[PDB]
RNA sequence: AGAAGCGGAUUUAGCUCAGUUGGGAGAGCGCCAGACUGAAGAUCUGGAGGUCCUGUGUUCGAUCCACAGAAUUCGCAUUU
RNA sequence: CCCGCUACGGCGUGAGCGUCAAGGUCUGUUGAGUGCAAUCGUAGGACGUCAUUAGUGGCGAACCCGAUACCGAUUACUGCUGCUGUUCCAGC
């Protein structure tokens, strides 16, 4: 007569000083996996580099990412640890995690890839519910 | 509401001088920590124990807060609080407590050895206590007299800044900080960040994060910046400025002027608060059957 | 890695355990602890850092050296005489109970004055010094009177003349302060018996007074609150007519044998308050009995204290021709219990004359058993006052260390009657116990004389036909409770009492712990394990519903169990009613006959039960739990004293055929005593409830008891439990304590007899307080 | 005031890789070919150097920030190979996956490390390990005896 | 009382002989099994689904329990099963299972398909399912395609004997448990040991706190290894006797 | 980071420590200054420097006396 | 001290008894009994409080924690209950 927590959301933003940087540097996709691998690297182990999480609705320097429920801070302890260095830019970037949320609520603008990360949410919620 | 109250200024000794550049660095991580939010910042100021200290009034502040952080606040909206941290190692040269108090708000310390341990929490009038979260720890802390000290008073202070320093300072870092966790029994625990550079801010949420992989719940962590940090700023604030917690030069406005909040209110020359004449004795009765407010 | 021989593998591996035991010595050994904590910790004194002299002789002087290492008030002029009052009231009081005299009334009552006291004792002394005559002079030095009361109740004592307004309510044991320093006491009724020892003693009292085989040690309760009478027959100096009468009105033809009349064996039993007006006789369930005969015509019985009242009056109703004896306050027995009771209570006491009643005693001390002994064992002597001894000594002969059955035969054979009963007669009459204090001597006194033993001569005092007080001594055995009582006089028995535990096997019990003695033997016990009777009734259901409404409307909402809003208890819930079976709370037996009654009006009115849908249609279950429901509000307003709800049916089974007008509880319903012990996984708890087995299930339950679980190898339960109905409740457990003999749970439940007859097999399930599980188990009855 | 601090029991094992030489099948002979001999180059400070390197190669920093909090080797001899890690009782489901992850010493390879024991006190799990000692001196003596 | 099902046979082809190395390697890591302490050893064969398969009745088992481990078994105090993981792809050349159940005791499958998973999710009434741990995710794991085949009674298998091969396999290792333990409701996850030296086996107490790392509460764990791992064995021995 | 329970001792300037019919708040060291030396140490003189652990109450007045709340620290056949 | 051999005190057994001594031991330990000081982890169900966008989520704490046991008093915190005092607001 419960809900089992399947992830959780969690809303980074890149705050990047040094205006010259922001405007010149563009990080890409990849860049993205590369150093939240090399944090996951650095402070955590492999244990640490195998944690379950998935690029959604990226923007510039703005990233969705959903982790696990039960390594929650497992994640969150980490992203406030490791400092950029030595990856494709010259001066380090610091981390803004905004909010955090574990019932799909969010409102960032009236975009509508968020209405269809509902709808692909809710398509295994049903799943999860009949079956 | 937000305070950071571990911020240090990049000068050790009285004998050298703080160049410009640095000075730009600790104005840009100010808009740094102003640019995401805080609410409350208390620059830090390294002093140790055997120094040559100069008999002066006007000169024991190497801060400034008047002439470019008074700059600094119209564009900010924030305010700055002054503090020492007293490097205590060992009971052969001491100072003049009565001045260096009275010189800054918050008087804090940095215990060595084991003697200098006890009489800070005995006899030495202080705000916080600051461990060398980089170094070893000098002794292991006693239950009782770590929660007496907290029922006198004197809470232990974290510094989550240090463990973005080096590699293998985060493993003497969270051994420290379990230690104190452990032997101050979750009352006494104010967090800080002592960061040099803007390149090393952090968020509310990211540093709940981490006082929650520590071993600290997350209720009591944001209860220790809401309640244990910002009444241990009045406790300093209360102490140097006014009598001891017993008479105050400030100004009891209805939610404007504080002796926390207003800062720029109070002239800081020597106590005293300018203030119009809102008390009138002859035609003022009850506050809600007035009409001229 | 290299591979290596057998024997310098285990030589390496010796060593190392070797080298482990050492280590965890030495580490012990350097442990920074006491010699005041290598003390066991029953013997470990917390005032002996203070004053050295709790600590053993061997380690006091260890303990003076780490001691040493380690390191006539303002006064009015009121409050000044007010102080010298109490002292030259204890001083006159001490000079008058030790020179000559008894006390007198007015000093005994002490509602009046105390100058009028100082002035008594003031005039009794120049009374004494003028004058041999009038005078009320005593037989000794210490402050011995004989309180017995000839045809009426015994009075509240004299005691002492410093403790008598703490004796203004309830009165002692003669052993109080005694008892106070080293137990919890409860002041229930009008004495003040020990509760429960203040060290930790469940686990202790029960391997050591249990009926485990290791039960090296020896346990004694003070049990001078259970009440005697002794009566004669008056009428007749021949056979008694009226004894055998009397004694098959007061109890069944249950304890009035021919058998009990020759082998004088005293039995246990249960007594039933006779009432005959006028052409009509009503019985009610009274409660415990113990019935003692002497050859032919004089008997004691000795019961409960309340029940000792009511049995009082009953006999004062009826006191034509024979007199009676009330003894509160001159005759009371302790109760010894274990396998080495009898050694140390032989060594407790020593003889003053060889006769045969030493012999068989000495004998039964020595062979460390209870129950290979026959059924009557009351041995009879006289004895020495244990105050000559003061000192922890046993005496065995050598005996060529042989036991066998065919000496305690012999015993049998051979039986003592005159010397022991006419030590009988001497504890019934009032001259000669009076004549026993004759020669009592005072501590000082027993000192000086062993002083006289130290100078002219061994550490004992020897005996005097002329002048040593020569004591009536009466050991017996209590055949059910398994345990051995001796009964003494009053004023005697603390000299008995005190030189018992000196001897180093042997501690006290308290009331709670007799009440684990008395569950452990699977026996029954009358405040708590008597629901059926009209006092223990009253009694366990006022004080136990009354406490438990307290601690529940005590404990703030929302952290104790809540009674009300309990899902899935039975199958097919009834409507309007969602809690437990009757008050969650101690045992409702009317509840259960009502729905017993109900359950009976349903089989008579038709050949099957329905299930759901001024007296309403009685058709099916909820009919009826309304009528319950109703009757437990109206009795909420006004409380029932009228009559009885549950009687026992062994008396009823044998005899009366235990047979059973808009009627739904007026006739009774009768109940056998059974004790359940735990198959399946779980403990049962006071007030538990007891089901039927289905009959639809019973293959099911069958297999479980063979065996069901899952394909791990370990016992499995987590199954669908099928969920019986309402009305199979049979019985309640009163007493719910894990049962550590056996490894298992018991309890002991109350279940209808034609219950009983129905199942083919004795499979019954239990249901704890405010838990939804069921646990199937076993019963055997209870022959008490 | 006191402090709850976990041991940890562990033995270092060595299978015994021989796949030209034959072998006997038996419950004390295998005891015996297991529980053979330590190294020569085998101390305190060289199991807790190789178990901070696995500890920081395998869990990480922050992780091992955590662990190397009461990080400790309290007793170890290299006689009969047996040793008492103390730890947190958080961290000890982390001290025991890092002793399971044991691949080699650095001067020694082919072991395996077997957590054998945890309590929350010293002094019952040195009383379970001379237990245990004593019932492999029974399977010995039985075997030695037949 | 514990049960290990997971020990691979050295052979992968019928045409292929066993040496004599391997027959003793096999020994001495089912010794080093004993060694550490387990009660069930349950011994596994990787058979292909594009391979033929014999069309024999006394030669489909190249195990041959009596003769050789017959001694062992008498000697040490164990017992072995027998078992054959399927590695099944494609649905060409196959779909017989009445032989090869009768033969063998317990029935597992490797599905490193997307229609693999729903062709052994649908008419494979087989005993677990083991996915690829050394390699990467076939697609994609969803609660759809796990929770039909769980509440069948086929449960997910996780392999602690391949994490202790290389440093690269054990970052994919991680990402495979965990996602097998976020998509299987902590119900179905019977672990194994797939060690083929004597050098790769651990006791109960080090992979305890393994699963319990990666995922897997102590309760499900360990009732798991007891309940559901003898439950199979007598789910295979009933398809067998009965 | 080696508890738990028991007794004894004890908190005064930055430090180490006195001291008290109950009526003054101190000594040595240290800091600063004077004196002195070519310079420095030593010696010598003077000044700065106080939450007498905190609180109650007694008294006319508390380092002191009474009570309450903290603690400091030794010993438990020890150098862990 | 009793039995057998031997006879100046002697010797061998009783799983015998009494006294004396010993830093040999005290899990002889308690419905918890540790002593480099255990009092666990997880899942499901019942109840209470608080916030919701469809109905669920979070929380059951704060202080603190045995070492022989008992009871009185004091101190630290949450909730309930009765009394008292203060402030603010009206029914006429
Ligand atoms: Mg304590
Ligand atoms: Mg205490």
């Amino acid at each position: 007569k419960k809900t089992f927590r399947e992830w959780q959301y969690f809303k980074l933003s890149i705050t990047s000083f040094d205006q010259d940087v922001d405007d010149a540097h563009a990080i890409d996709q990849m860049t993205w996996r590369q150093w939240l691998n090399n944090a996951l690297k650095r402070s955590y182990g492999i244990f640490g580099e195998g944690v379950e999480y998935s690029f959604l609705h990226v923007d510039d320097k703005l990233a969705y990412i959903r982790v696990n429920h039960a390594d929650k801070d497992t994640f969150s302890s980490s992203i406030s640890t490791y400092i950029s260095t030595d990856e494709l830019v010259g001066s380090p970037l610091t981390v803004s995690i905004l909010q955090e949320s574990s019932s799909l609520r969010l409102l960032e603008v009236t975009d509508d890839d968020r209405l269809w990360l509902k709808k692909v949410m809710e398509e295994e919620e049903q799943d999860c519910k009949c079956i | 509401m937000l305070v950071d109250l571990n911020v240090p200024w990049p000068q050790n000794s009285y004998a050298d001088k703080v160049t410009s550049q640095a000075v730009n660095n600790l104005i840009k991580t100010l808009s740094t920590l102003h640019m995401l939010g805080y609410t409350h910042i208390a620059i830090n100021f390294t002093v140790n124990h055997s120094e040559k200290f100069p008999n002066d009034v006007k000169l024991l502040n190497p801060i400034d807060i008047k002439r470019r952080f008074g700059e600094l606040m119209d564009r900010t909206g924030l305010k700055l609080y002054s503090r020492i941290t007293l490097i205590i190692d060992d009971p052969s040269k001491g100072q003049s407590l009565s001045k260096i108090s009275q010189a800054f708000d918050i008087v804090a310390a940095l215990p060595i050895s084991e003697k200098g341990l006890t009489l800070s929490t005995t006899n030495l009038d202080i705000d916080l206590l600051t461990f060398q979260y980089g170094s070893r720890l000098p002794t292991f802390l006693k239950h009782k007299s770590i929660c007496s000290c907290v029922n006198r008073g004197v809470k232990l202070e974290i510094v989550y800044g240090y463990a973005l320093r080096d590699v293998q300072a985060r493993r003497q870092f969270v051994s420290n900080v379990r230690s104190v966790i452990r032997s101050s029994r979750s009352r006494g625990i104010v967090i800080g960040s002592g960061a040099m550079s803007p390149l090393e801010c952090r968020n509310i949420l990211g540093v709940t994060s981490l006082i929650k992989n520590l071993g600290l719940p997350s209720d009591r962590c944001s209860k220790a910046m809401g309640d244990l940090a910002s009444l241990v700023l009045l406790n300093g604030r209360l102490r140097n400025k006014s009598h001891k917690q017993t008479i105050v030069t400030g100004g009891g406005s209805g939610n404007g002027d504080d002796v926390v909040n207003d800062v720029q209110g109070i002239d800081d020359v020597q106590t005293i608060k300018v203030v119009k004449r809102s008390m009138d004795a002859e035609q003022l009765g009850h506050a809600s059957k007035r009409h001229k407010p | 890695g290299s591979k290596l021989n057998v024997d310098q593998f285990i030589s390496s591996r010796q060593f190392e355990v070797k080298q482990l035991q050492l280590a965890m010595h030495n580490s012990k050994a350097a442990s920074s602890t006491r010699i005041f904590q290598a003390l066991p910790r029953k013997l470990r004194r917390r005032t002996a850092s203070h004053n050295v002299r709790r600590i053993p002789k061997r380690m006091r002087n260890r303990a003076l050296r780490e001691m040493r290492k380690s390191d006539a008030h303002g006064l009015n002029a009121k409050q000044l005489y007010k102080a010298r009052m109490s002292i030259k009231l204890l001083r006159l009081a001490s000079k008058s109970t030790s020179m000559k005299l008894s006390m007198p009334p007015e000093v005994t009552s002490s509602n009046c004055h105390v100058r009028q006291k100082i002035k008594t004792l003031k005039r009794m002394i120049k009374e004494s010094s003028t004058a041999n005559p009038n005078i009320k002079l005593l037989n000794n030095r210490m402050g011995s009177y004989d309180c017995t009361g000839v045809n009426e109740l015994a009075p509240i004592p004299k005691g002492r003349v410093k403790y008598t307004k703490r004796q203004k309510h309830f009165a002692w044991l003669p052993t109080h302060i005694w008892n106070a320093k080293r137990s919890h006491m409860m002041k229930r009724w009008g004495y003040q018996m020990v509760w429960a020892p203040t060290q930790k003693c469940f686990k202790l009292t029960h391997r050591l007074g249990g009926d485990t085989c290791s039960s090296d040690g020896a346990l004694c309760m003070d049990s001078s609150y259970i009440g005697t009478i002794i009566v004669k027959d008056k009428s007749n100096d021949s056979e008694g007519d009226f004894l055998k009468s009397i004694i098959g009105k007061l109890t069944a033809e249950r304890a009035n044998l021919r058998k009990y009349r020759e082998g004088q064996v005293l039995f246990q039993g249960l007594i039933y308050s006779f009432n005959e007006e006028n052409g009509e006789d009503s019985t009610k369930p009274l409660g415990p009995c113990d019935v003692f005969w002497v050859q032919k015509d004089t008997a004691i019985i000795r019961l409960h204290p309340s029940i000792y009242t009511q049995v009082f009056n009953i006999l004062l109703q009826h006191k034509e021709k024979l007199t009676v004896q009330d003894c509160r306050y001159s005759l009371a027995s302790v109760t010894l219990k274990g396998a080495k009771a009898l050694e140390s209570l032989a060594s407790c006491l020593r003889s003053t004359e060889y006769s045969k009643s030493f012999e068989q005693f000495k004998m039964v001390s020595m062979i460390t058993d209870h129950n290979a002994l026959p059924q009557r064992c009351t041995f009879a002597f006289e004895a020495i006052d244990p105050r000559h001894l003061a000192a922890p000594k046993k005496l065995n002969d050598s005996q060529r260390k042989t036991v066998n059955s065919d000496d305690i035969l012999s015993l049998h054979e051979n039986y003592p009657q005159d010397e022991i009963n006419a030590v009988f007669n001497e504890l019934c009459d009032p001259e000669s116990r009076t004549q026993s204090y004759n020669n009592q001597n005072t501590l000082k006194e027993i000192s000086a004389r062993r002083y006289k033993l130290l100078t002219a001569t061994k550490t004992t005092v020897p005996f005097k036909e002329s002048d040593d007080p020569s004591i009536p001594l009466v050991i017996i055995r209590r055949l059910k409770t398994r345990d051995w009582i001796v009964v003494l006089p009053w004023f005697w028995l603390l000299p008995l009492w005190h030189l018992l535990n000196r001897i180093p096997r042997m501690y006290h019990i308290g009331l709670r712990q007799f009440q684990q003695i008395q569950y452990e033997n699977k026996q029954l016990y009358f405040p708590d394990d008597y629901p059926f009777t009209q006092l223990g009734y009253i009694e366990n259901s006022f004080y136990k519903k009354e406490a438990s409404k307290t601690k529940w409307d005590r404990k703030p909402m929302g952290k104790r169990i809540n009674f009300e809003k309990i899902k899935d208890i039975h199958n097919t819930k009834l409507p309007a009613y969602s809690g437990e079976i009757g008050d969650f709370f101690s045992s409702d037996w009317r509840f259960l006959q009502i729905l017993r009654n109900g359950i009976d009006y349903l089989q008579r009115n038709d050949k099957t039960l329905e299930l759901m849908d001024g007296v309403r249609d009685i058709n099916c279950v909820n009919d009826v739990l309304e009528f319950c429901k109703d009757y437990e509000a109206k009795t909420k307003a006004m409380s029932l004293s009228i009559e009885e709800n549950i009687p026992v049916a062994l008396c009823k089974n044998r005899k009366c055929q235990f047979r059973t007008s808009f009627s739904l509880t007026f006739f009774p319903r009768c109940i056998i005593a059974v004790s359940c012990t735990l198959l399946e996984r779980g403990h049962p708890k006071d007030n538990a409830r007891i089901y039927q087995v289905p009959e639809k299930d019973l293959e099911h339950w069958l297999q479980l008891a063979k065996g069901v679980y899952r394909p791990n190898g370990r016992k499995d339960h987590d199954l669908k439990i099928p969920l019986p109905e309402v009305h199979d409740l049979i019985g309640f457990i009163t007493s719910g304590t894990y049962h550590l003999n056996c490894g298992n749970g018991m309890g002991i439940g109350f279940i209808d007899h034609h219950a009983a007859i129905r199942q083919p097999t004795r499979y019954v399930l239990i249901r704890n307080v405010g838990t939804n599980t069921y646990r199937l188990g076993e019963w055997s009855k209870i022959s008490v | 005031v006191r402090l709850k601090s976990r041991y940890i029991l562990f033995e270092i094992i060595f299978p015994p890789t021989d796949t030209n030489v034959e072998e006997s099948v038996s419950k004390a002979d295998i005891l015996l070919s297991h529980h053979r001999a330590s190294p020569a180059d085998v101390s305190i400070k060289s199991i807790l150097q190789e178990i901070r390197r696995s500890l920081s190669l395998n869990l990480g920093d922050y992780g091992s920030a955590k662990c190397n909090s009461l990080l400790q080797l309290k007793y170890f001899s290299n006689k009969t190979s047996t040793g008492i890690i103390r730890c947190h009782r958080e961290d000890c489901d982390l001290v025991i996956m890092a002793l399971m992850l044991m691949s080699k010493i650095g001067d020694v390879d082919g072991l395996i490390v077997n957590p054998v024991k945890v309590s929350g006190t010293i002094k019952k799990i040195e009383q379970f390990a001379m237990r245990r000692n004593s019932k492999i001196l029974n399977i010995i003596k039985c075997s030695q005896s037949s």
